């Protein structure tokens, strides 16, 4: 029940990554031209670009935004073993000026993303050497200061990461990282409140193919957890909680309509529908039936 | 080693090399390369049986010309097209042979000029194997490779006088400028020579299961080594239309590895064009990222986005240099629409809330219905539920106050009994009669034990709008004989009924004495009606057990109706969590928990978390003036939801002998102490950054006209900082 309408946007180079915002007034697009441009949908809906900067010498690896609750913040990942956080400065055209850098990892960053907004400012990056590290800014007013709070050693080539998406008080810290290096690829890591250390919870032993994307759908305060993993086949699994706390595991669904590996996994704001695009050049969006049965309710080409 | 090649000037020309060469032209849709593509053969020729090497021309004139070099060493230049006006008809079929017998492995063409012929053959006895001829338009152009074997070679594209010379176990940088000037480097990989066109100085090789790539400027050691493969490589090539893309094909391999070398790790991608290992594939030089592979069964296999979500239930998509937007032809959209009707804000008429929901849903219609009776019942133990209330005729004498007080209250809550001790269903009877649900009224009267009244009701219903009359003729058979033909027959035959009320009534009439087992276990009828029947008919132990089992089933399932029996309690909290799991609607649940919950219930972690989630969702929807409405209801219903004082004017030097009730404000634009006697236009604003302030109207006007801190000798924009 989706009608595809083309958007009048032209990319000089191949798109490297895309970013959005909570309010969604503007969107950020990463191109293969080693440049970052931001396009904003107008009041009439027309999407116009007013920002244009080159982040790193290498091509863009990933890019994401931050909470509108804390001003305007954008972060990018590159293959040059460095992470840049350009900040728009309006004087009145805005000027995207980097506030700090994150190039501690000697290897290229697989992806860089931020944590939930409940606990404060924290954005981390996944390194292709099985490394992920989170930097926490001591003061919001200062945008150039960012110190790594901790690190995670996956010991296997990391492809995508996803932290705890639930703001519940009982919902403790949790981080899930995928691997694309037979073995499990998705490791749920938790920063224990008492130990003050990120410790793994369990590994998704049900998957052995290389993982492309790891994401958890919007919580909306359910009684369990829902997340998706991108591999040669698209599957839906549910985590229900009982050191690390035990949990219940059950696969909600597994649809392989694309008949190929999916590049990434996406979802909806309410978590009603998760969207996956396979290597077949098609995007599969699945909706649960009234009998709690996931069905691919969208087809794209 | 067969291989698939394409014309250098035409993209629709496809060729498969074998003992019998086949030339085909691609046409839109004979060989079906793809679902919508058909390839028609142009000509068939086998002028080179058991061939070993071949190449192609470097000029459009002539076209459709490919090399035919057999094992005997003879070089045959044959053209397959309808040759009528060839640029060089003298070269057509020119028979060129080597002085010494040998076999040619690979044949390559110089790009900058096509007037020369360069190829490599097998090692000679004691002579030069690499002898290159001149094509022009009986003697060769240049010879080299004395007593050496050349697996492959090619003229470099950058310089017409540049080419690669490979020894038996080395590679020699041969320069046509001076044959006496050559540089040789020992290496094991002298096969699978591929080079990027964008990176003219980058070279690659395929040596059995190992592939090595070395830079021309640093042609001393391999730059990087590819992963070892069990199957030997069939063909190694570089995609010209994609930057930093290379294709490696292995013998008897159905998945083709495609490494991304544009990083300087190399991203290797495996492509399987078919279930049968294609001998070789050809990349398209004109088309972008197009490759055509040839299956060993004479089949030509040809093989060649960003997505996001939106808070208003929209999907944004992108593809290459294009973008796409998706919208519905949804739970979030339904919640937003329910917000758009100001659902749940009703206080005078809670009955109207179900209508305000809009959509046709009995569960929600049941949900608001239950509160509406409960709302009248309030005008606190009522919110406990049917369970707490329940915790505290052998025949049918068809023709009320004998019901228990708790039972009377339960029936009143269920909607059957109105207020007061007047046990008379005439109110609900007339309400149903006007409502039009005649069957429900008939069932209720049967529960109320008015047989002839039900007969009159059914006859009047038949007077409204046939089948009802015959149903009533069956109803006139109310016989209680234990050996009954009428009950032997109609009791089974009633199953054919469509409306379930009639079937339930027939079962109740024809059921055994007391054992109304099918009465409770009916699932397609209304819940309140079943509860009322159980309360007004069943025994105390029987009623308690039935209530317990029904409550357990409702809690396990998660139906909105079950709230009425469960009540507003911890069991109500569990039911709410179950419904959230089933659907996830918050706004309905949010107001529902706000339907007069007690302090302990309002202290539930689940309730607070759900309310907070609804608040966050309502914030994200940008519905500015509506989130405050939920906040107002929260503060009104509960006094723990009171807002904080927030702003507190106490700072600086305090001081005395000068106070309002030195000074704290001053009008930066009128220099009048604030508080002097469009009401909002008389307030006073303050600056978080500019540390300044002034009259609200004065500040508004000045900031509309002027665009700087009117605070004297200041620069901090006291208002143009958030940029709303
Ligand atoms: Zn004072
Ligand atoms: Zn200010
Ligand atoms: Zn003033
Ligand atoms: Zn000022």
């Amino acid at each position: 029940m989706f009608v595809a309408r083309s958007i009048a946007a032209d990319h000089k180079d191949l798109i490297h990554d895309v970013s959005f915002d909570f309010h969604g007034r503007r969107m950020a697009t990463c191109s293969s031209d080693q440049s970052v441009k931001v396009w904003d949908k107008s009041e009439s809906g027309d999407w116009h670009c007013t920002a244009s900067w080159k982040t790193h010498s290498g091509s863009v690896w990933r890019v994401t935004w931050a909470h509108p609750e804390f001003g305007q913040v954008l972060a990018s990942c590159s293959f040059d073993r460095t992470a840049a956080v350009w900040e728009e400065i309006v004087g009145g055209q805005s000027h995207w000026v980097k506030r700090t850098t994150l190039v501690d990892s000697r290897t290229s960053v697989t992806d860089v993303k931020f944590a939930p907004k409940h606990m404060g400012l924290m954005l981390a990056t996944c390194s292709a050497d099985g490394i992920v590290r989170i930097y926490e800014a001591p003061d919001v007013m200062n945008l150039s200061q960012w110190s790594l709070q901790h690190e995670i050693s996956c010991k296997l080539s990391c492809s995508c990461i996803s932290w705890n998406p639930s703001s519940s008080r009982a919902h403790s810290p949790m981080i899930a990282v995928g691997s694309d290096d037979a073995m499990a690829k998705v490791q749920i890591f938790e920063y224990n409140e008492n130990t003050r250390k990120y410790a793994k919870a369990e590994t998704l032993m049900t998957v052995t193919d290389p993982v492309h994307d790891i994401a958890f759908a919007p919580n909306l305060g359910r009684s369990f957890h829902i997340l998706a993993i991108a591999t040669k086949d698209v599957r839906i699994f549910t985590l229900k909680p009982v050191g690390p706390t035990k949990f219940e595991i059950h696969i909600v669904a597994q649809f392989d309509n694309h008949n190929s590996q999916v590049w990434r996994v996406s979802w909806n704001i309410t978590g009603t529908v998760l969207a996956s695009s396979g290597d077949d050049g098609c995007v599969r969006l699945w909706k649960a039936n009234y009998m709690d049965n996931w069905k691919c309710t969208g087809i794209l080409k | 080693k067969p291989d698939i090649l394409w014309a250098p000037h035409h993209v629709d020309r496809f060729v498969v090399c074998d003992s019998e060469l086949s030339l085909y032209h691609v046409e839109s849709t004979s060989l079906r390369l793809s679902e919508d593509s058909a390839a028609t053969l142009l000509s068939i020729n086998s002028d080179t049986p058991y061939m070993k090497c071949v190449a192609w021309y470097l000029n459009y004139d002539p076209e459709c010309l490919l090399a035919v070099g057999q094992a005997n060493g003879r070089v045959v230049l044959t053209s397959l097209g309808q040759d009528h006006n060839s640029k060089f008809k003298d070269l057509i079929g020119k028979e060129f042979v080597p002085k010494h017998a040998r076999q040619c492995n690979t044949l390559a063409w110089n790009p900058l000029d096509s007037n020369w012929l360069a190829a490599g053959l097998d090692k000679h006895r004691a002579d030069f194997s690499v002898l290159i001829w001149d094509i022009c338009s009986t003697k060769p152009l240049y010879e080299l490779g004395q007593n050496d074997a050349c697996l492959s070679l090619c003229w470099l594209p950058r310089d017409q006088k540049l080419l690669l010379a490979g020894m038996h176990r080395n590679l020699a940088i041969f320069d046509l400028r001076n044959t006496s000037q050559k540089m040789f480097v020992n290496t094991k990989a002298v096969q699978g020579v591929t080079v990027d066109p964008y990176f003219h100085d980058r070279v690659a090789s395929f040596y059995e299961g190992q592939v090595a790539i070395w830079d021309l400027r640093k042609f001393e050691k391999p730059v990087l080594t590819l992963t070892e493969q069990p199957k030997p490589l069939t063909k190694v090539a570089w995609c010209p239309t994609r930057t930093g893309l290379l294709a490696t094909l292995t013998r008897d391999s159905n998945i083709i590895r495609l490494y991304d070398m544009q990083h300087t790790t190399i991203i290797e991608r495996s492509v399987q064009p078919c279930d049968n290992y294609i001998a070789s594939f050809a990349w398209h030089p004109t088309s972008q990222n197009r490759m055509i592979v040839v299956t060993p069964n004479r089949t030509m296999s040809d093989f060649t986005i960003s997505l996001a979500w939106s808070p208003i239930t929209s999907l944004m998509w992108a593809c290459g240099r294009h973008l796409y937007e998706c919208t519905e032809e949804d739970i979030a959209t339904k919640m937003r629409l329910r917000a758009l009707s100001r659902y749940g804000l009703d206080t005078e008429q809670v009955w109207r809330n179900h209508i305000l929901a809009g959509n046709e849903d009995p569960q929600l219609k049941s949900l608001w219905y239950t509160l509406h009776f409960m709302k009248q019942y309030t005008e606190s133990l009522v919110y406990a539920g049917i369970k707490s209330i329940v915790k505290s005729s052998s025949r049918h004498n068809w023709s009320i106050q004998n019901l228990n007080e708790e039972r009377i209250l339960a029936l009143q809550l269920c909607g059957w009994i109105k207020k007061g001790t007047d046990v008379d269903v005439g109110p609900f009877l007339n309400s149903l009669v006007q409502e039009g649900e005649w069957e429900r009224a008939a069932a209720v009267a049967l529960f109320n034990l008015d047989i002839r009244r039900a007969i009159q009701i059914l006859n009047e219903g038949a007077s409204s709008e046939l089948n009802l009359n015959v149903v009533a003729m069956a109803l006139s058979g109310y016989t209680d004989e234990k050996n009954s033909l009428w009950r032997e027959m109609c009791s089974t035959l009633r199953l054919q009924l469509n409306n379930p009320y009639l079937c339930v009534m027939f079962a109740f009439l024809t059921s055994e004495t007391g054992s109304y087992d099918g009465v409770l276990y009916e699932n397609k009828v209304a819940v309140r009606d079943r509860v009322a029947f159980a309360c007004k008919f069943l025994s105390d132990t029987q009623l308690n057990r039935y209530i317990e089992k029904l409550t357990n089933e409702m809690k396990e399932a998660g139906n909105l109706e079950g709230i009425l029996l469960t009540g507003l309690t911890k069991d109500g909290v569990d039911l709410m969590e179950s419904y959230v799991d089933r659907t996830g609607d918050v706004q309905t649940a949010s107001y529902c928990m706000l339907q007069g919950s007690p302090l302990d219930v309002l202290k539930d972690e689940r309730v607070q978390y759900w309310i907070e989630n609804y608040r966050n969702l309502l914030d994200a929807w940008r519905f500015w003036h509506k989130r405050a409405e939920f906040d107002i209801h929260r503060s009104k219903l509960d006094p723990s939801s009171k807002p904080l004082a927030q702003v507190f004017v106490s700072c600086n030097f305090c001081g005395k002998s000068i106070s309002y009730s030195k000074p704290l404000p001053r009008c930066a634009l009128c220099l009048i102490n604030m508080g002097t006697p469009a009401q909002f236009n008389n307030w006073f604003t303050w600056c978080h950054n500019c540390r300044h302030g002034g009259h609200a109207g004065h500040m508004l006007s000045w900031f509309r006209d002027h665009a700087e801190c009117p605070v004297s000798a200041c620069t901090c924009k006291c208002m143009q900082l958030d940029t709303t």
